[PDB]
Order: C-alpha cells, then structure tokens, then sequence
DNA sequence: GCTACTGGGGCCGAGGGTGTTCCTAAACCGAGCAGATATGCTC
DNA sequence: CACTGGTGGTCGCCGCGGTTTAGGAACACTCTAAGATATTAGA
DNA sequence: GACCACCAGTG
DNA sequence: GCCCCAGTAGC
C-alpha cells in the first residue's frame, strides 16, 4: 500500500472515468491514491488499454534513493531521461 | 479491459449518500444534487456504499458498483439497513458448499454455535447444552451486557428497541461492513447458526461477536454526549474504530476461525 | 409473477411502485402483484421504491434487455435460507446429486439416462451427445465446424461461429441465472458443473442449451452479418421475450431439484 | 520521509522554479517529490508566499484511512468536500 | 522569501553533468543541452553535483548551489575529482576550532590517527608506534586487501595504479577511482555541510583534502571498492555508469550520508 | 597576492591561458601564472577547461558580486592550505597571541595603541564606547535624525533609513572583507575579537576600515535620502571599493594582523 | 489555462558582544464415443 | 489542452470438465565611558 | 430513460 | 553576458 499519482494529458474520457472509480481526481487529468503493487500494475493496464492517443504519467512510493518511481505512456515535450540511473525529467524543444 | 474487484482490506470503510441522483459518467460513479455540483466517488475505493433517503439511483451505477465488488446498503431512518445490492454470483462455491454442509449437520451446527460463543465471550461455552439452550444464554447476557453498559454510561434504560438510535446507527455500521465482507469472501448472508430465519443471520452471528468489543460502547459515550448531530459522529467514531482495529482486515479470518470448528 | 421495467422511473405512489416513462404513462403496481421486478437499462430505482421493495420482500434484478445478462440483485447470496440449505443437502448427498443429474439428462432429451451409471460417465454422454449435436448442426446449416475454439484473450482472433455461440451462451446464462435468482437458489452449487460461481446456472442452462438457442447461433452464424455478437445478444433478447424462456425455466429447476425426492419449502 | 505532490495553477515562474529546486516536474505544474515533514511545511510556505493568484494543492502520503491527505491554496472549480470525515473532491458548475 | 539547505541525509547522493550550459531560470537550476533540451535539476536535494568535461556554469547557478548548500565538484576522467566550488564561510567555528586544536597538538593529533586505524581495521593498532609507522601498517593492510579482494571476485590484479596513462584491458583500477571518487565528493559534501576543514588532516598530510581521504578512507573497503570489484569482473561497456549506480545504492542501503558526520564527531573524540 | 575581476563574459581557455571574451568580443588573453585568484563578477560564465586549468596550477575562484560587495561561492572550498589555518588557529588558541593580535587590530583600527594593562573584553568595552561616540558624531555632523542603532531582523522595512543605510554598508564591507580573507588563505570563522560564529574573522577585520569610508559614505546617502536607499549605498560602495583598491589593501592588513603573534608565517 | 517571444532594467533582498540551556497458473485426473500405423472432441 | 453544447446511436466489451500442486531563542552573562553618577547605547 | 461517441468552439 | 519581469500574442 504506497502512494499513487497519475497525471493524464489528451486522453479520452473513458480512462478518465476509469481513473475516477479507484484515484482521487484532484484537478484535471491529476488522479492521486494509495494503492499495493498489483493494483498500480492492473491501473497501468488500463491506462495502457485506454490512452491511445494521450499521455499518462504515473508515480507511486518506493523504498529507492529518490524515495519513488514514475513511468511514461505516449509521447510529451517532458520525455524522462536517465543519468547514471537517476531518471529526471527533460523539456524537448518545438 | 475487464475492471475487476479490489481486495477489501485495501479499500475504505464506508460512505453514505444523500439528497441527489447517482449517476454514471464516461465510467465513473457520479453523485449528482439538486444545485448541478458533480461530485465522483472512488466506488472501487470503498467496501460499501449508503444510500440515504433521496438518493436515485441509475442503473448503470448499480451495475458499474457490482462490478467493483462494491455493496450497495439502502438506509433509511438513522441509518438503519433497509436493503442492499450486490454481484448476482459472487459466492465461492467451496466456502458457500462448506458452510451450508456444517448448517445442514447438527452436530458441525453446535460446533460453529459453541465456537461463536466462546469468541464473542471470553470463557468457553456450557457444555452438553443444546443449540436453543445457548441461544437463551447468550441472549440474556446480550440483555444484561446492554444494561450493563447503560449504567456504565449512565443512560436510562428499559430494553432493546437516542441510545437506541446511536446503537442502531453503529450497529447498523458494523452489520454493513460485515455483509460486504460475508458477500466479498463467498459465503452466504442468510445461512446462519445462532440467529436463523432471518435473510442476514450470519451477518448478525459474525457481526454480533465482535459489536461489543468497541462498536457499542462508542455509541454509548456519543448517547451520553447527546450531539445535535449524532449520526455524523456516530460515523466517524465507527471509521477510526473500523480503522484502528484493522476489523476489515480481520473480519475474513474471524468467519473461517469459526466455521473451522467444524473440524 | 414477475415483471420487467425500462426507461422510466421507479417510485412510490399509494404504496404502489409506479413506473413512470418518457411518454409519461404510469404503470401503477400493487404490492402483491409481483415478487420479482426484473430491472432493465434505463431505469432510476428512487430510495421509497426501494424501501416499499425491502418492507414487502420483493426481490430487484438489475438486468439487460430481456434478462440477457444479470448485473446485480436485491438479496444478494440468497435471501431464503431453506431454499440454499435445501440445494446444498441435494447436491452434498451423492444419491440425490445423481437423481439431480439423471433427471438433468431425462429433461434434456427425451430418453431417461442409462441405468447404472456415475456423474462422471452421464458426463462422458453428455459431452459425446454435445460433440455430435455440434456436427449435426454444422451440416444441417451448412457451416465449417472445426471444433470449440476460443482463446480468453484475444476474441477477435477467433472463428465467427465460436463467437456466435459464445455470445448466444452467454445471453442464456443470463436468463438462467436470472430464474435462478428469481426461484431463489444459489448459482454456484450445482450437480453436473461445480466448483464454479455459476455451476448451476451452467446446469439448468445446458438443459435448454441447444434448443433454439445454439441453433439460433449457426443461423446468424449462415448470414454472416456485420457484427455477429450484437445479432446473437438482439436475437437472444428476442427469442426470451417470446418464447417466455424466463418465466418457463423456474418450474424446470423447481422439478431438477424436485427429483431429489425430499421435502421442497413453500 | 513521505512522498508528495505538488499541483500548481496559474502561478507566477517564481514559485515554479522554487519548487523546480526540490521537486521533480513531470508535467506542467505537477512536482513530485520524496519529503520530511519539515521540508514539506516548508515547500508549502513557499507556495502560500509565492501564489498569489492561482490555486495549489499539496497531497502527501499518511498512515491514514486514505493513505494520504492534502490541502490546498486559492480558488478552484474543483473544491474539496467532507464526507463523514472522508475528503473528497467536488466539481462546481458555473 | 529565504531559501536554506535541507538536511544532508534526506538527499540523492550525486549527480553527473556534461556536455550542456547550466544556466538559472525563473530560480532553477537548468542544464540546457547543444540541441536546446533543458533539463531541471533538483539541485536542492542532491548532496553533489560532478561537472563532466562539456559543462559552462553560470555565476547565478553556483551561486544558488551554494545557496542551497549543494556542493559542486569539477570531475575529470574516471569522475577523478579536479575542483569544487562550495559554501564560503560554510564552517562551524566550534567545529573548525576543535580540529585544528586536535591537530596542532602532536599528542592529540596521535590520538586522532589511532582512532582511525581502529575504526577502519576493527582491531586497536599496535602500541608505541608513531604516525609513519601506521602509515606503513596501513599501506601494507591497504595492499594485502586489495589482493585479497582480487583473489575473491576473481579480477586480474597487479598494482593499484592512480595515473590513467597506465589502464592501457585494465578496468579494475577505473573502477576503484570512480568508486572512491564518488566516496571523496560525498564526504567533502559531509565535511563542508558539518563545519569542518577538509584540508585539516591527520594520517593524510599536506594534500589540500587530506581529512576527506581519512574520513572516506576509514570507510572505503566496508561497501565501496567491494563493489568496484563486483562492477570489474563483469566486463561492462561503460563502467563509469555502473559504478556510479552501484555507488548510488551503496549509498542508499548503507546510510553513508546519515553516518558520515556521526563518525566524524566519534573520530575526533579521541581527545577529551 | 595577485587577483583580477572578470565580469560579463565568457572565461575559456586558449593555447593554456584564461581567455575571456565579453558582450563586445574583446578578448583578455591572461597567462596562467600571471594571476593568483579570479573575481568572478555577476555576468561570468565559466568553462570547465578554465576550471581545469586554474585547478591545476592553484588558482583561487571566487564567485562574488560586483567590486566584491558579496561573497556567493568560492572554490577551494572550507581552506586549501591547512599551513594558514593552524597558524590562524594557533594564533586564536594561545590567549597571549589572541591578545596580540587584538592589540593589534586596535592599533591599526584607531592610530594610538591600546592601554598595556587591557583585556580582551576589555577591549571589547573601549571599542563600543568609541563606536557609539563614532555613530553620534558622524549623526550630528550630517545632520542625520539618530535614535540609536537597533534594528529589527525579521522585517527589513520596519526601520529607520540611517540603520538601513548603515546595515547595508556593513553587509558590503563584510563581502569585500570575506573576499580579502579568502584570497589571503585564511578562515572565515577564526576570529580574535569575533568568536563564536562562522564569520568572526570578517567581523574582526571588517571594524578596522569600518568608520573610515563606508559608514561615512552611509550617512551621507542616508542625509541625501534617496528612493531606494540599501541599492545607492550598496553601489556607493562598489563605487569606493574599486576606486579605494579596497580588497587588495585588506590582504597586507590581514598578514600584518596576524604576524603582530609574533610567530612564524607560513610562507 | 501553459508556452514563446521581445524589450527594459539590474547585477540586488542585508544588520554580527559571547556562551549555555531548554523546548494463481499448470499438472493431473475422470468419463463416454468415433474410430482407429490413435488419440481427438466434448463435457 | 480542458470544458461544454447538441445529435444520433446504443442498451454491450461474452467463451465454463474438475481438482490438487508448483537546532534556534532565551536568558544570562563582560566591558566601557559618559554622565540621571544610575543607567545606558555600543562592541 | 441513461449513457457514449463525436465534432468542434473558447479561453 | 546572465537573469527577472511585464505585456502580448498563440493554442
């Protein structure tokens, strides 16, 4: 049971009514919870399944250095990137 | 994508609805009122849902919140269960076969109503005592354990029928839990082994083991108290209870501890 | 004894549930008139229906069009205890589960079940009769059987007869279970299947599998339509509201149980 | 040290690059980060003098009914309600 | 609104930059690539930042990793360490005052260094002996340890060679500079941020670090150079990167940023 | 000691020397021995092959504000020859070298030396009263309204425009000063009058040239009463640091200070 | 609402007697029946 | 990129052999020289 | 009668 | 030369 974000950008409504039956929409496309491990894996599949088109972020609670982990779906101007194992975030140019 | 059930210990215990249309939008169970303010709710996210007087309910709400696995309790004055709606074939076949096969035997009957007897209170029960002989032991213990605690709180005091009200608020709590846990776990609600006949026996069997630990005397103490609000304390004294105590993360393991005595 | 709603709502009046639609024609309900109010999409349930349904017993089901699939009910488990006890004691009872199945294979077809025989080998029968059934109706329709197909993940990448009768089995669980809710049982204890939540619907449902059902499967399966799914759902709901296959089917588990030669409830 | 989240809206670059210095954006407005409750209180300080004019809201993670909580900054459509003691979010019309 | 450091212990170990401006932006420290990819960094919440060869920093972006107390530390080939821009004024004076008083008395300055042998080898070091002669104990305790883990992981060992011109198939001395590299930027990260003087040695002397090499050295062989060795018999493609990451999680479980400066305070107790 | 100030321009190096190109493409060929510490002013950018170069031959960075006003970062950070620190702390150590010195700074501070039979504290004490005649003095003559010095810390606004201008001298002063320090090799945090924090040292020296130009210069903004009076004492500042040759006068100060122990420099 | 772009202005947010003390997949197994260089279908 | 308005189309996203096993701030202090000759403005 | 997909129009 | 801010388009 860790902490869950998922930030939503360009995706249809039915993810993001899915999203709303287990995370707390905050804002628009900001959903945030707690949830174990095979939750957040069945939550990916359906951002997974669901996106298409859109951008999903997701970050939960961990026990690494930076205290938590996020991975990306689709394409977004903020791409990851890794230094020496420390995944940041990088703004692409126009 | 199939949207399936979430464990119930990792979900929260309980909300309650009032006074707007229940809606489902773009997948999402929506609570709607009379002003236009669109309010979602993490159905998925909560063992069971209340719905008070002035709710109306969709249809597709009540599908969207049986395939969560998320069980709706119609409640009506002070809270108390009027009704409920749940997934048509969630009973697992072996705990359901396994319980009704120890009420079907009488001897397995008086072994699971011994073992209730001797969770809910501490000393083991009376042996060579029929069914209905401990159903009589227990009950007037039930009577003299409210009365006791009635003089414990000073309240007054003349049977089981606002001390009725907090109790029916908070039991009515627990007893909702419990169905969504009995419901959740496979086994039947209406199948029971001290409390019969009724469609909720084992609810009240499993529920009733555990309501005087921390359940009741709260609502005695919010009785004394006597708030002009007394169902919303009621409420919130009954999630950090249901909380603190883990009870949805122990309730499962309280029902196979007592059909076990079955051997 | 029972009836179905859509697109209305459902309130009080008078102590009567009251279906109000879009029209606004009032379908006015006396309590004793119905035990069962089979809910379809559509309808808004208001919190005194509920409550009038709760003080009187009456049992909610929400449904699809015609029972085609079941949602949710009212009770849920079971409300009548006898009725769940007396299930479980025919189907623990090896005796009475193999005077269950044997009057199973009896209702399914015409002839009684050979003599002497365990649940396992009337099973053997029953998959062999099925395994001939399935050719008879590929040549009677003229389709290419090259057996049950189906893979759980991918429905698309499937043979469009399979999906066909797929669909048409799951309609019919559907209703099935529905009458099953309706009766009173439980789903999951049943005597041919067991082990899963939904044996006994899969039971009272293979009784009546193949009689117009299927059949009705390789029909649209010879058409070849668009979308064969949603032909087989719509052509089920058809098929359950005429032929009343809902209201037909509890009497038939009634007498299954019945064959078990102990006491029923009333 | 819990995780946390930072949710910015119509915030001036100052703020914005104030909480570039501790948290990690991974969309716009949207930092995430692994705090104490110290440097959370004080992230929020920040936040509450360098607003202004938009709205922000702050969800950490707790040992609560939830898991988490959260506060918020300003004026939003989205304005949280209180359920029995459950915090929820609720979406005002216009 | 004032902007401080946050607690070393509750951040990322270390950080490598190239090949890109490091410029400030709306406050933030930003490393902006040839191709215009801006990449914020979390300068805040990391204990060091290496410049790799590549790197044009700003007079606002070392001022603000000052500011934030966030050491930056110029890094050549194999991540030696070639300069470091820190806080000025950054040392406690009872912190400074203490050391350089255990260092000017020659009594003290032996109690120092016998703490150090103590606390690096588990056992007490030999009684009557002076500074030079634990330094030959030391160098040849060093030696026989380097060999020895090299029996262990398996690696082709011969020398322990510093100067790069000498790594003509020789992955393993890479390795060890990248890894106590990092352990050296680390701990001058502790000794700055605590208040002490990282020229202020006692078993290391006259070099500009010598308290960060005691420090880092009494430490080194518990989790660091293991793991270079670990990194060295699996032949990687770029070991710069393995070790880095393998030193970032050595970091992390062994709690070297939280135990440093506890160690320091233990060390320098030798004299009441 | 040898220093230079570089502002708005790119430092980098060619053919082994500091080369800066500014906004205009002026390029400042500087040899690498030809300097001992670089002044980076507000505007600099520098390359890591300059970084190299100054590392490998020793010079100091200093990452400060214009003409020195703050002290933002330095390298070599904490002290890089531990030869100057223990004598800095040897000298602060021993009582009678702390006396010293103190005698010293007073010395040069005011023109006449301290009474013989004087403490520290002492000292302290003569220092405070010729201060605060120092404040009413410098007050009455520039016809500055003057209720005293105190301020308050946690609201720069909630005070008067003289405490203002003055606090805003001696936060300049002490940039300049801490430079000086820097350059010279010593720490910050070992002082002789000043003890306790981590810039007693700048304190120390920075009241020896206190009330000679910058607090002069302080109420004369203050009389003027400018809008913004802390950025025109700040830039007054500035102004008389680079025409004073403040910094590189402070070092000689600082060496003479400290050899007034009477103990071996380091050299 | 966020992002980019372009002039215009500034190089900037401090102050210092000191030192103590306290605040869930796979493997395994039943049947019939067609039809057979046997397994394959079906339950 | 999110929110919203209207219209036309659906009533849905299935498949069922059964069972066992794999650290600041507060206070408490020096000292001086003027001068309310006590107390105070400065370090 | 309840819900969704679509296709833009605006800030 | 580096950086903040104000205003104004643009999507």
């Amino acid at each position: 049971m860790s902490m869950l974000v998922v930030v939503t950008e360009n995706v249809p409504p039915r993810l993001r009514g899915r999203l709303a039956i287990w995370l707390l929409e905050v804002r628009a496309g900001v959903y945030v919870g707690d949830v174990s491990a095979k939750i957040r894996e069945m939550i990916w599949e359906q951002i997974a399944g669901l996106a298409e088109e859109g951008n999903v972020v997701m970050a939960w609670a961990t026990n690494t250095e930076t205290g938590f982990e996020f991975q990306t779906f689709g394409l977004n101007r903020r791409t990851p990137v890794d230094l020496d194992g420390l995944r940041l975030v990088s703004f692409l140019p126009v | 994508l199939p949207l399936n059930p979430i464990p119930l210990k990792d979900r929260v215990s309980m909300i309650f609805l009032q006074y707007g249309q229940i809606d489902v939008i773009d997948g999402a169970f929506v609570l709607i009122d009379k002003t236009g303010i669109r309010t979602h709710i993490p159905v998925g996210s909560v063992a069971c849902i209340m719905l008070e007087p002035g709710t109306r309910v969709s249809h597709a709400a009540v599908r969207l919140a049986a395939q969560v696995g998320t069980l709706l309790v119609w409640v009506g004055e002070a809270g108390v269960r009027v009704y409920a709606s749940g997934q048509p074939g969630g009973a697992r076949s072996d705990k359901l076969l396994y319980q009704a096969k120890l009420a079907l035997d009488e001897d397995l009957r008086l072994k699971v109503v011994r073992k209730m007897f001797e969770l809910r209170f501490g000393e083991p029960a009376p042996a060579r005592r029929s069914v209905e002989q401990l159903r009589g032991i227990e009950g007037s213990r039930v009577r003299a354990t409210y009365a006791l605690l009635a003089k414990q709180y000073g309240v007054t005091w003349n049977g089981r029928r606002t001390i009725n009200q907090c109790i029916s608020a908070a039991t009515s709590c627990l007893y909702g839990v419990t169905e969504a846990a009995i419901l959740a776990a496979g086994y039947a609600p209406a199948i029971g082994f001290v409390h019969t006949g009724k469609p909720l026996s084992f609810v009240y069997d499993i529920a009733d083991i555990i309501k005087f630990d921390t359940v009741v005397p709260k609502a005695f103490e919010i009785a004394r108290r006597n708030p002009g609000e007394p169902d919303r304390e009621v409420r919130l004294a009954c999630r950090d209870i249901f909380r603190s105590s883990k009870t949805l993360a122990k309730l499962i393991p309280l029902i196979e501890d007592v059909l076990a005595a079955g051997e």
